[PDB]
């Protein structure tokens, strides 16, 4: 559900 | 078959690719809106081709059990390679029939003999769509340290992507600059059996799950998922793993 990187 | 380009690749193209995967799958029912993969597909029906192509348009066939998703093996030019576990020597005898030789690669496909193989924890290892050129590069030249290694690239970009929208997005970010993989999309990746049951046996209990599942979200913050109310279930997960095959 969530996004970006790491 | 499925076909994705690397030449003049870009996030959308990508993302027609891992759509064009998962409807690629066959399936009878929804759980939840999400499809079900089947419990079993007999002979040749049971494996999908994705061809892929880098850069300098030199191309992989790679074999794909429709039943979970799972990577048998790979031809590449006139050489088939198959992991040592006994669902790719059962895939052997129905696709790349006519390759010259076939090699049994020293490990089977799963992340832990994967990793082991590689020298590396799939924490450690880059990807993002120039990885994925990368990886197919490796893949036809035999080298079977390396070739663990491609395979973990390729794995997560094709079949984890296609399991979870948000594994999808991670590899659209890294359209043209590679990244390790967030502690999400790890925790995702090595939750999917468990949540594909969960939401399943939710279905006679009003949504509710028997066990949470403990994941990781963006912010690298533990959270429980009891139900399939949460964002995972409704937004997230694109595929669930049927009960016959956990
Ligand atoms: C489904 O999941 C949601 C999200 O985790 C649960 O939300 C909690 O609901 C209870 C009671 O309604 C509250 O005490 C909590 O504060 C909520 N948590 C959050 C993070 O907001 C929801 O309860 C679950 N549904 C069922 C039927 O158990």
């Amino acid at each position: 559900s969530d996004d970006d990187m790491g | 078959d499925v076909s994705f380009r690397l030449s003049g690749a870009d996030p959308s193209s990508y993302g027609m690719f891992i759509k064009d995967l998962r409807n690629a799958l066959p399936h009878t029912e929804k759980v939840y809106n999400i499809p079900l993969l089947l419990p079993s597909v007999s002979g040749a029906g049971r494996y999908l081709l994705m061809h892929l192509f880098n850069y300098d348009g030199n191309t992989i066939t790679v074999a794909v059990d429709v039943t979970n998703v799972y990577i048998m093996g790979y031809l590449a030019l006139t050489t088939s390679y198959f992991f040592n576990e006994p669902a790719a020597d059962l895939a052997s005898q129905y696709v790349f029939r006519s390759a010259r030789r076939k090699i049994t690669l020293p490990y089977s496909g799963n992340y832990e003999r994967l990793q082991i193989a590689a020298g590396k924890p799939r924490e450690k290892i880059p990807i993002g769509l120039p990885a994925l050129d990368t990886a197919i590069s490796t893949l036809l030249h035999y080298d079977s340290t390396a070739a663990a290694g491609a395979l973990l690239v390729l794995i997560q970009t094709t079949a984890e992507a296609a399991r979870f929208k948000y594994i999808e997005q991670q590899i659209q970010e890294r359209a043209y600059r590679d990244e390790v993989p967030s502690s999400a999309t790890i925790s995702l990746e090595n939750s999917w059996s468990g949540l594909s049951k969960q939401i399943q046996l939710a279905q006679g209990n009003n949504g509710v799950f028997r066990t949470p599942t403990v994941l990781v979200d963006s912010k690298g913050n533990r959270v429980q998922i009891t139900n399939v109310t949460s964002n995972v279930v409704t937004s997230n997960i694109q595929l669930l793993l049927n009960t016959k095959n956990i």
